[PDB]
RNA sequence: CUUUAAAUCCUUUAACGAGGAUCCAUUGGAGGGCAAGUCUGGUGCCAGCAGCCGCGGUAAUUCCAGCUCCAAUAGCGUAUA
């Protein structure tokens, strides 16, 4: 610090919060406007029901078309993209299904070579894409 | 081919194995003992080129 | 293979007529042969490679590498050493690391914490060392709560000798060369730190050179 | 409102570093001498050892000729003495930082029994006092987890109703008498 | 038999009660951080892996399958504050 004596506070409590509502991370994580723009609102989790399969291409440096589901959610009806998980599991998704749609790590930032989309399912129709991918269990139609 | 929006083509052609069968372990009490009784008493890592215990040479 | 002496440190220690090397630490001589840390320790001594660095050049016909080696020194009792050597060949760069290794060797005095019993375990003081943007602090411990680090203080500190001592770091210290050279000079400043036990006014005894002149000057000249 | 007691405290801690060959080489070292299951049983005498620790540093920062530096420095030493990892030599203050992990798992009960020679192998010692043979003080232990104290250390003795040490055979001798004398005849 | 308003939970004693003790121990990884194969077959910038760097173009130590290995082990992995 730069102010130093014993009846020094007030000056240096607004020096405090000023600097410390000068960040940039603090003011993403404490004010409602990100708290607005957030599609799940601090959700883990929600659900959502699909309304079309469009994939989206890959980035510069590689090269490969990775399918995606947009998902319309149900406690705000927003056109969200999300991704699937594994490989073939494009069949284990039709219109209008029972959909659970999460983060995917970077607290809700783009991830990877995927542009745009944020998110992606763990669970359709009510079971997990892992039950599915291992054959453990079956989707029921 | 033909058709690039096609899924699961590394897994929709492959090849199919059975699996086989399978030993008794001692719950990680020995197990570990083991690990370390095949890499470090028997075989050691040389000094500038490493040598792990899967290393199938 | 067989050890010619050419210095006059060498032939008076070939000559069975200097005990240790703490006498050579009090009138701070330069060592310029690796092999007499040889004649002094016996089998205690050890080396470990730290990270084997790809620096390159770069020429008209594309680009030219060759490594840079680390290596650290020091037995469990006392002294301790850091080498850098950097060639084309890996091995002659090992080699090399551990010839200059031999070379730079400092020892350590190690002090207590709080009460005093036994043999002394941590340092006596808080010593820094810096440089670069390093910022390396050593704290005295307690006795018995081991090393806490970066795990290459940890190595570099089991290869001293220092069993408990708290560090605090500060800066780019990815960078391993710098880092590690800092740590060395924090380590290597424990001597050069006047203490409470110290203020006694030192003797001084005579010179192994003022006793053995007369020795060298008909044995080579 | 219940009469309940919502009281619930860790015993193990995980380490910082997730993998370092040394301390898990030496974890590895000391499960395969000692005949322990995983990793929760050192890592909880090694939170028992470092509160044993913390306590002692919170000792030593005070000032010498304080009251509750002495009650709880007597305390502590005479908890120590009486679980048996220190002796009649030292029993000074300055002591209690020199201990070590072995220090604190010599006093389980397995090590104990393996070391006391009525058992042949540290694993085998583990299961004879899982499988509830071994009694102390005339009350039978299965826990391999005791922590044994100086004074009762020549209390280890095999139960009544352990058949190695005098008793009804169990299950598979008298089977094996059954059987030789239904083809017998 | 005991506890219990009466039961059930624990302990105790009877009779049964395992030889591949099928009375079968799961989860993510194996290029670097990050412990752990340049193992063997398949498509070969397509389908995919990957929190970051990147790996995939006709012999992939990263993709898809079998053995071996590596971490915690009734626990392990993912997302969010």
């Amino acid at each position: 610090g730069k102010c130093r004596g014993l009846r020094t506070a007030r000056k240096l409590r607004s020096h405090r919060r000023d600097q410390k509502w000068h960040d940039k991370q603090y003011k993403k994580a404490h004010l409602g406007t990100a708290l607005k723009a957030n599609p799940f609102g601090g959700a883990s989790h929600a659900k959502g029901i699909v309304l079309e399969k469009v994939g989206v291409e890959a980035k510069q440096p590689n090269s490969a078309i990775r399918k995606c589901v947009r998902v319309q959610l149900i406690k705000n009806g927003k056109k969200i993209t999300a991704f699937v998980p594994n490989d073939g599991c494009l069949n284990f998704i039709e219109e209008n299904d029972e959909v659970l749609v999460a983060g995917f790590g970077r607290k809700g930032h783009a991830v990877g070579d995927i542009p745009g989309v944020r998110f992606k399912v763990v669970k359709v129709a009510n079971v997990s894409l892992l039950a599915l991918y291992k054959g453990k269990k079956e989707r029921p139609r | 081919h033909g058709s690039l929006a096609r899924v699961g083509k590394v897994r929709g052609q492959t090849l199919k194995v059975a699996k086989q069968e399978k030993k008794k372990k001692r719950t990680g009490r020995a197990k570990r003992r083991m690990q370390y009784n095949r890499r470090f008493v028997n075989v050691v890592p040389t000094f500038g080129k490493k040598k792990g215990p899967n290393a199938n040479s | 293979k067989e050890w010619l002496p050419v210095t006059k440190l060498g032939r008076l220690v070939k000559d069975m007529k200097i005990k240790s090397l703490e006498e050579i630490y009090l009138f701070s001589l330069p060592i310029k042969e690796s092999e007499i840390i040889d004649f002094f320790l016996g089998a205690s001594l050890k080396d470990e490679v730290l990270k084997i660095m790809p620096v390159q050049k770069q020429t008209r016909a594309g680009q030219r590498t060759r490594f840079k080696a680390f290596v650290a020194i020091g037995d469990y009792n006392g002294h301790v050493g850091l080498g850098v050597k950097c060639s084309k060949e890996v091995a002659t760069a090992i080699r090399g690391a551990i010839i200059l290794a031999k070379l730079s060797i400092v020892p350590v005095r190690r002090g207590y914490w709080g009460n005093k019993i036994g043999k002394p375990h941590t340092v006596p003081c808080k010593v820094t060392g810096r440089c670069g943007s390093v910022l390396v602090r050593l704290i005295p411990a307690p006795r018995g709560t081991g090393i806490v680090s970066a795990p290459v203080p940890k190595k570099l500190l089991m290869m001293a000798g220092i069993d408990d001592c708290y560090t605090s770091a500060r800066g780019c210290t990815a960078t391993l060369g710098n880092f590690a050279k800092a740590t060395f000079d924090a380590i290597s400043k424990t001597y050069s730190y006047l203490t409470p036990d110290l203020w006694k006014e030192t003797v001084f005894t005579k010179s192994p050179y003022q006793e053995f002149t007369d020795h060298l000057v008909k044995t080579h000249t | 409102p219940v009469a309940r007691s919502w009281v619930c405290r860790k015993t193990y801690v995980t380490p910082r570093r997730p993998f370092e060959k040394s301390r898990l080489d030496q974890e590895l070292k000391l499960i395969g001498e000692y005949g322990l299951r995983n990793k929760r049983e050192v890592w909880r005498v090694k939170f028992t050892l470092a509160k044993i620790r913390k306590a002692a540093r919170e000792l030593l920062t005070l000032d010498e000729k304080d009251p509750r530096r002495l009650f709880e420095g007597n305390a502590l030493l005479r908890r120590l003495v009486r679980i048996g990892v220190l002796d009649e030599g030292k029993m000074k203050l300055d002591y209690i930082l020199g201990l070590k992990i072995e220090d604190f798992l010599e006093r389980r009960l397995q090590t104990q029994v393996f070391k006391l020679g009525l058992a042949k192998s540290i694993h085998h010692a583990r299961v004879l006092i899982r499988q509830r043979h071994i009694r102390v003080r005339k009350q039978v232990v299965n826990i391999p987890s005791f922590i044994v104290r100086l004074d009762s250390q020549k209390h280890i003795d095999f139960s009544l109703r352990s058949p190695y040490g005098g008793g009804r055979p169990g299950r598979v001798k008298r089977k094996n008498a059954k059987k030789g004398q239904g083809g017998a005849g």
